[PDB]
């Protein structure tokens, strides 16, 4: 949407539309210090929703990032916002 | 050309000749050697009026696009004095065009330079 | 593309107005390539009165001037003000179109209101251009949906972070970080940020990327809004700010390096607050950083970003990811201490990578080695990482003295 | 086979849009609630079965994040 | 049931008119308070009390060159 969110970028664009590699190293236990984690009575709320967001869990976010600016699989596109309802407790 | 020629004019020294047709294009020719020494591709509709200056400084061209464009009759004609038949023309209609001069819903049927280089025209105002 | 003619079935219909019962298909082909040949010769001769008499409209007096030219008798009754009406007749199997002409009483044409009398042709002079541009005389041409409150708030907050002044930007970021009700405007901010980081590929603006990363850092500090449902959009934007290669317009002088360690600190925070075992955010971020670092052909900027993110994740990550490839420092010092090719940009990025590597590997060397460290630098690669480790041990001793 | 489906018993080898459906089933969610309310040890025979049920349920994966989180969170607010 | 049971149920929606009125009211009040504090902080400001910018900031009154256009004209139509 030309008048939708990220409109300032669209206005600037002028678009007419509208073995270390092994997962064991990356395992949380290897990267997490248990003693630091323990509160030890020193002063949660993660994934409270029964269904975790599907887009984060199944989304290929790594593919979207481009390592090299010079070579891109997809050229600059309008990328119109989906405007699809998400989250819970929304008024409508 | 790629359309029926509707306008003609001669450069005031006699060396050159400019035409215009329904494709919206002004082609400059050399009379001494029959080679197209230029091509002026600014217009949109039928160039129904063509006129050089009084000394040959500029070329004026009115059309059914409701414009009076003034080209350059010096920058395009710097071959004044080959044995090949070609001149290797680039595209240079930004260093040749000087003005655009839209008119209010009226085509430019006639173009005229006075004894002082002052452009006249003729309207037939059609809303 | 092809020679277009009137249809051959239009001549069977015409031949039955005449009374000819059966007309064979070779006669109908003989009729329609002649009448469509004479149409094209009056279509193109009407166009010679439309062009020579300068009109660009092709009125019906142009065709009547061309039928007069081809000696054929004129067509009477086509100068009156009419249009193109047609009336469909369905019928019991015979499909056609006709005119449905109408009638009018004769005394209602004798008593019609007369139109106004025409004017005679006169001349008018006016200046079109006076030694330059045209004058401004009148004979010339003239030259689910956010409510309005939060639409205005979205507009002001987004345009405050584009770079007109710094104080409005700081107040906008302190608004984003410290307001209670900014939900229902979180998807718009996520879309704005992700598309704005994408628009860096068309214009390599370092400054607007720093502003968008400070927008993300302000969005994270808000206690009221939960970014769990929208983190899948903000993760690849910060990742794009980390591991892309051209972050600059002038690569040599722009400090893309800071948008690197700032976004690396940002992604370490975004996978500290949000990584759950159902998410696998941190493992999937470490895997992208790792296969971008271990793989050769990667530029020194993206290797700098990979090392920066991996080293901001923590101590055990640099134990089990960075420290196996310390021999890669030799491959780096191949192109630093040695090489006639000196005036390229592959030296500033290489010794930036070197400085970051030995700064982050000095406490890791201070954790897993002896306290003496006599020739650890000699045992280390290039003997420099070891000097940095000695400096780190000295710094740790100074910190202990301060404690 | 039960009407075509093989059971997982130990004698066997292995803009408005609709709301999302939980991957965990309501039989599985009820099972998790019963096992956790039995494992807080109000009755000892209930505990012991629930402990054996944890010790040999083959389909207890894909419920294991919620068990690990219940353990971890519990000890920290239980000390 | 766990051996071969699956309950593909939906998610209980909120039909409470009271809490929906409360949510929409408080979100509108909070976004208009945030907007007016942001606009009073990044511009000329007035104050009912002496040197009072943190609590109750007023956007300063600016004169218009043509005031009937901003008064009489409707903005949502």
């Amino acid at each position: 949407w030309r008048y939708g969110p990220a409109r300032l970028w669209y206005d600037m664009l002028g678009v007419p539309e509208d073995d270390l590699l092994a997962d064991e190293n990356f395992l949380m236990v290897t990267q997490l210090h248990w003693e630091d984690d323990i509160i030890w009575d020193g002063e949660p709320w993660y994934s409270i929703f029964p269904i975790d967001n599907e887009d984060l869990v199944y989304g290929r976010w790594e593919d979207n990032i481009i390592w090299d600016a010079q070579a891109m699989p997809r050229l600059l596109e309008p990328p119109v916002l989906t405007l699809d309802p998400n989250d819970e407790n929304l008024i409508l | 050309h790629k359309g029926p020629i509707h306008s003609l004019t001669f450069s005031p020294n006699g060396r050159f000749l400019a035409t215009g047709a329904t494709d919206g294009r002004v082609l400059l020719w050399d009379i001494g050697h029959g080679l197209m020494v230029g091509e002026l591709k600014g217009h949109t509709d039928t160039v129904c009026s063509l006129r050089f200056s009084r000394d040959g400084e500029i070329l004026a061209s009115g059309s059914m696009d409701n414009t009076v464009r003034l080209w350059d009759a010096i920058k395009a004609f710097e071959d004044l004095e080959t044995a090949t038949g070609h001149i290797n023309l680039p595209e240079n209609s930004q260093e040749l065009l000087l003005g655009t001069y839209m008119t209010k819903s009226t085509p430019v049927v006639h173009l005229h330079f006075t004894r002082r280089n002052l452009v006249l025209a003729a309207g037939a105002y059609s809303p | 593309l092809s020679n277009t003619v009137l249809p051959s079935e239009s001549m069977k219909v015409v031949a039955e107005s005449m009374g000819i019962a059966q007309i064979q298909e070779e006669t109908c082909q003989l009729l329609t390539d002649e009448v469509s040949y004479r149409i094209k010769e009056i279509a193109q001769d009407a166009l010679k009165f439309m062009h020579m008499g300068k009109r660009q409209k092709l009125t019906t007096s142009d065709i009547d001037y061309a039928l007069k030219l081809k000696n054929v008798e004129p067509l009477y009754g086509f100068h009156a003000q009419e249009f193109i009406p047609f009336r469909f007749a369905s019928g019991g199997g015979r499909e056609l179109y006709f005119y449905e002409e109408k009638e009018v009483d004769l005394s209602d044409i004798i008593n019609t209101p007369l139109p106004r009398v025409p004017l005679d042709v006169c001349l008018k002079a006016h200046w079109l251009s006076i030694e330059g541009c045209q004058p401004a005389i009148p004979e010339n041409p003239p030259p689910h949906e956010l409510s309005v409150e939060q639409q205005l708030y979205y507009k002001e907050i987004t345009e405050a972070c584009v770079g007109s002044c710094e104080a409005k930007r700081a107040e906008a970021l302190q608004s984003i970080a410290t307001d209670p009700g900014l939900y229902q405007m979180l998807p718009r901010f996520s879309t704005f940020i992700s598309e704005g980081v994408r628009v860096n590929v068309v214009q390599n603006n370092l400054a607007l990327l720093i502003y968008l990363m400070r927008m993300v850092k302000a969005l994270m500090d808000n206690p009221t809004l939960y970014l769990e449902k929208y983190v899948h959009e903000l993760i690849p934007a910060v990742m794009t700010c980390i591991v892309s290669r051209q972050l600059c317009l002038r690569p040599d002088v722009d400090n893309h390096w800071a948008l690197r360690d700032f976004a690396a600190r940002l992604v370490a925070q975004i996978c500290k607050h949000f990584s759950t075992t159902t998410n696998n955010i941190q493992s999937r971020i470490t895997k992208t950083f790792t296969k971008s670092w271990v793989d050769e052909k990667t530029p020194w900027t993206t290797r700098y970003g990979s090392i920066a993110g991996l080293a901001e994740l923590g101590h055990d990550v640099i134990k089990t990811l960075i420290l196996p490839r310390l021999q890669q420092e030799g491959e780096r010092i191949r192109s630093v201490l040695d090489g006639p090719v000196l005036s390229n940009i592959d030296r500033i990025g290489a010794d930036h990578v070197q400085s970051l590597l030995l700064k982050h590997c000095a406490p890791v060397l201070a954790k897993l080695r002896p306290p003496p460290d006599n020739q650890d630098a000699y045992r280390a690669e290039f003997g420099s990482l070891g000097p940095l480790l000695c400096s780190q041990v000295v710094k740790a001793r100074a910190q202990a003295a301060l404690q | 086979s039960i009407e075509g489906c093989q059971p997982a018993i130990p004698e066997n080898p292995p803009r408005l849009k609709p709301r999302s459906i939980h991957e965990l089933s309501v039989e599985q969610q009820l099972y998790y609630k019963e096992i956790t309310e039995a494992c807080v040890g109000s009755c000892e025979a209930k505990r012991a079965e629930a402990l054996q049920s944890i010790a040999t349920d083959p389909g207890l994966y894909q419920m294991l994040p919620r068990f690990s989180t219940f353990i971890s969170e519990g000890v920290r607010v239980n000390v | 049931p766990h051996t071969y049971i699956k309950t593909p149920t939906y998610r209980e929606p909120v039909s409470d008119y009271q809490v929906l009125r409360e949510k929409a009211a408080s979100q509108r009040r909070d976004v208009e308070r945030a907007l007016t504090r942001f606009m009073a902080k990044t511009g000329e400001t007035q104050s009912l009390f002496k040197d009072d910018v943190s609590t109750f900031p007023l956007i300063a009154a600016r004169p218009f060159t043509i005031p009937y256009l901003t008064a009489l004209l409707p903005s949502e139509l």
